[PDB]
């Protein structure tokens, strides 16, 4: 029973974090392009002709990684994070898988007990209303 | 003169593809109005991770408007009043209580954590706005954190506690020299067409349920008072308008005012109560029927300015704000839900479309007729 | 009533209509798109900079 | 209808584009023997290889030697005891590993031949390292005609291929790319690797075989998969002596529909030579232009592709549609000469870059063609 509680619990921080992930992507979407085209026309072979071009170029990228940087180390920060839940909840989940392959035990037959009083008053609960 | 229009499909304009610059905080969703409150702001948060999950990012420009100041906010609000606001908190009430019975502060205006907080982001987001919209360096500004019209220049009335936007457009009049505001929300707008009976610089129309509803004001006669006169139209309706029956009563009236009045900057409000299945609402309107007065009024090229307010049943408000986002990028959107941390909250069906519902339509046309008939005669006079 | 444990003799597919709303649910496929999608965007640039590298 | 002939057009290449291209070779590949009267014959990837030494492709094209695989790494797919036998037997002591071989049906169709465990490894090697420098996006094209053995089942080495190194190929692609589009153009239907990936969507098994009485005995249009993988198993079941006309007739409408709706990330095509005319057991009239066209087709659409060799019978028809293959990677055109190697006296009375078609009964009638094409197109539209 507590695979299928896992699998709920799965989506929800998954969506989470990658919810997260995608904001990230937002804030520095606009200068990947800009990256790359200074990369491309930087490896042009007809580009070496006035060194002040290649200085210049040069600084472009250098300002534009410098701006890049922390949308980085802030999308390592969340995939961290995405790392260390989803190994708690893989944890739970083969645990689960585990025990409930193992006999194809009175803690987990007590739980069905309490949660078989709480059915039941939930079920009287519309019968004395 | 009105005239029966069934409603169409919504297709975008591609004439133009402005720049659009979506405010945003992360802070304003912490928020809370209460336990039984109808009012949250975490429906903010819900469109916003529906627009992030939906991959909207890459054309729009997100942004964090600054928190404004009280300088800032004493351009249009008394310095009592705004005192009153930043000093009182949710503990220090008793001591506070002239004020609060002075002010209309804790019936309808109930004191949270970081409601001075709240005010100035909402305001600093309407500023940043306006100042985008004023250097040139936008022409849309969907500042759906702001939305906040039925406070007073000294008084805080419907959830309603800094008038953001006449703060955003006092800022548009510092260089333009018109500016004109819309509105869409089932309630009235009191203190942003109060804000300018006097002047001809604003005009305010809003299209707002009348007769026993929270505002009671802006009856088919407040035409204006001095030189202000005639520019303040107001449409006044009734309970379960449809989508059809809003954009026949809605279209024509601005088409005429911007032949006439010639505004050179627009706002419009985008209250999301006004759709079908609201908790605080009474009319009948879809997102497509929503979107069609956003999508209407961007497509005739002119710097507006979109703000959210009013929502009170999360997904219908979720919806719609993400419908109005996608539209004013001249992209239609997917309609199908993409998987997120509410995904659980929306619907059965887990469908972006919400179909209105079945409800008796009670605006009469002729009464339309009437009503627009006035408009347009008071509306001639200049 | 419907929240009662399923019992050991394998009511998993005559359910209480939300077991197998769970275990038919294709969420888990689009949730490996979407991450294998966002591995592909990465690499695009990881090899962009090893060339300049 | 749609199916439609058109006349062959001339072989043409874009000059602006430029292609990287890692031509794998393992020297020791062409020295193992699988019997004296088997078809099979490893001698055609040193000829080629010889062949584009002499033409002067060097100077163009990159080439390195891909390290063997390991065992663990030749176990992604097999079972651990399968490749623990292909690994203990020897054709000197089979007497004790009779019930083992019965078992995994070697001996009597796919003998046991020394050396069997390097040439297997070699060409999983070759697979693998093509498939990883792909991933990392040095080299748009990962040539490795060792391997392409895709005749290999899980548990049984049928049909003379005794690993299935494509699948392992696409297995290092799959790691990093959700979605690769595999062709075929060997005569055979390529069981091994149609069994492996048949549950599956992340895979795209396009096939061009042909179906009478084989030892395959599958690839009909009815198989189209099972669980996420239906409707993702394109056959394209041909019959006797198909010509070039209207083989890329066939060819080109199906791949440019697949293109166009799968999109695929990454190509790893087949480039079997039993497929030609002039072959041991291929039925077909395939010339090598047309054999060719089909890749150059593939290589126009400017994705990462991982081409392969696989199947052929005969050596000389295979080596030169290699060699022009590889040739036309380049968007370079290789002229009819076929400069002198030590492997010369080999290429026929002719010595010509060039395989020419026989006269077959071409079965391949065009409603045959325009049914099956009517039955992709719907089977293909569900993706
Ligand atoms: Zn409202
Ligand atoms: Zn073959």
């Amino acid at each position: 029973n507590d695979i299928t509680d896992v699998l709920e619990e799965f989506p929800l921080a998954t969506s989470r974090y990658l919810t997260l992930l995608h904001e990230i992507d937002a804030k520095c979407v606009h200068s990947m392009p800009n990256l790359n085209e200074r990369i491309d026309k930087f490896l042009k072979k007809d580009f070496n002709k006035d060194h002040q071009t290649q200085v210049r170029l040069l600084n472009n990228i250098n300002k534009i990684y410098e701006e890049l940087m922390p949308s980085l180390e802030e999308k390592m920060h969340v995939s961290s994070i995405m790392l260390d839940n989803l190994d708690r909840l893989t944890s739970r989940l083969e645990l689960a898988y585990e025990v409930a392959i193992k006999n194809t035990p009175a803690m987990h037959l007590h739980h069905e007990l309490m949660e078989k009083i709480e059915s039941k008053s939930n079920s009287k609960s519309s019968q004395a209303l | 003169v009105y005239e029966a229009t069934p409603f169409d499909p919504i297709t975008v304009k591609p004439s133009d593809k402005r720049r659009v610059a979506y405010f945003y905080d992360a802070d304003v969703g912490n928020y809370a109005y209460g336990a039984g409150h109808p009012m949250k702001p975490h429906r903010i948060r819900m469109a916003h991770s529906l627009i992030m999950n939906y991959g909207l990012y890459k054309k729009m420009e997100i942004y964090r408007a600054k928190p404004a100041t009280k300088q800032e906010m004493c351009q249009f609000h008394t310095d009592e009043y705004i005192d009153f606001l930043s000093r009182v908190t949710p503990d220090n009430l008793e001591m506070f209580k002239r004020e609060s019975v002075k002010f209309n502060v804790g019936d309808d205006c109930p004191v949270f954590d970081g409601l001075y907080e709240y005010c100035s982001i909402s305001g600093g987001g309407s500023m940043e706005g306006a100042a985008r919209l004023n250097r040139g360096k936008c022409d849309v500004a969907v500042n759906y954190a702001g939305g906040l019209h039925h406070a007073k220049k000294s008084e805080a009335s419907g959830f309603c506690y800094l008038n953001d936007i006449v703060l955003g457009i006092i800022e548009l009049l510092r260089y333009h020299p018109r500016v004109l505001y819309i509105d869409i929300d089932v309630h009235h707008g009191d203190g942003v067409e109060e804000a300018f009976y006097t002047t001809d610089r604003v005009m305010t129309c809003s299209f707002h349920k009348y007769g026993e509803f929270f505002p009671g004001t802006g009856e088919l006669r407040d035409i204006g008072v001095g030189a202000g006169k005639n520019y303040a139209v107001n449409v006044p309706l009734r309970d379960g308008i449809d989508d059809a029956t809003y954009r026949s009563v809605f279209e024509p009236v601005i088409k005429k005012i911007m032949e006439w009045y010639q505004p050179s900057a627009v706002v419009l409000q985008c209250g999301g109560d006004s759709l079908s299945g609201d908790r605080l609402g009474c009319f009948n309107l879809s997102m497509e029927g929503h979107a069609n007065c956003v999508n209407y009024v961007k497509s005739f090229g002119i710097p507006m300015m979109v703000v959210g307010g009013g929502g009170y049943t999360m997904r219908n408000v979720a919806r719609t704000w993400c419908f109005e986002t996608g539209l004013l990028n001249n992209v239609v959107l997917d309609k199908d839900l993409p998987y997120n941390e509410y995904y659980e909250y929306y619907g059965p069906d887990y469908k972006l479309s919400v179909r209105p519902s079945n409800m008796f339509n009670v605006n009469t046309p002729e009464y339309l007729d009437k009503v627009m008939t006035n408009i347009f005669a008071n509306l001639e006079n200049t | 009533k419907e929240i009662l444990t399923p019992i050991l003799s394998l009511g998993d597919i005559i359910n209480h209509k939300t077991i197998s709303r769970t275990f038919s649910s294709p969420i888990l496929k689009n949730l490996a798109l979407q991450i294998i999608l966002m591995i592909e965007k990465e690499q695009m640039s990881v090899v962009r900079y090893s060339q300049f590298l």
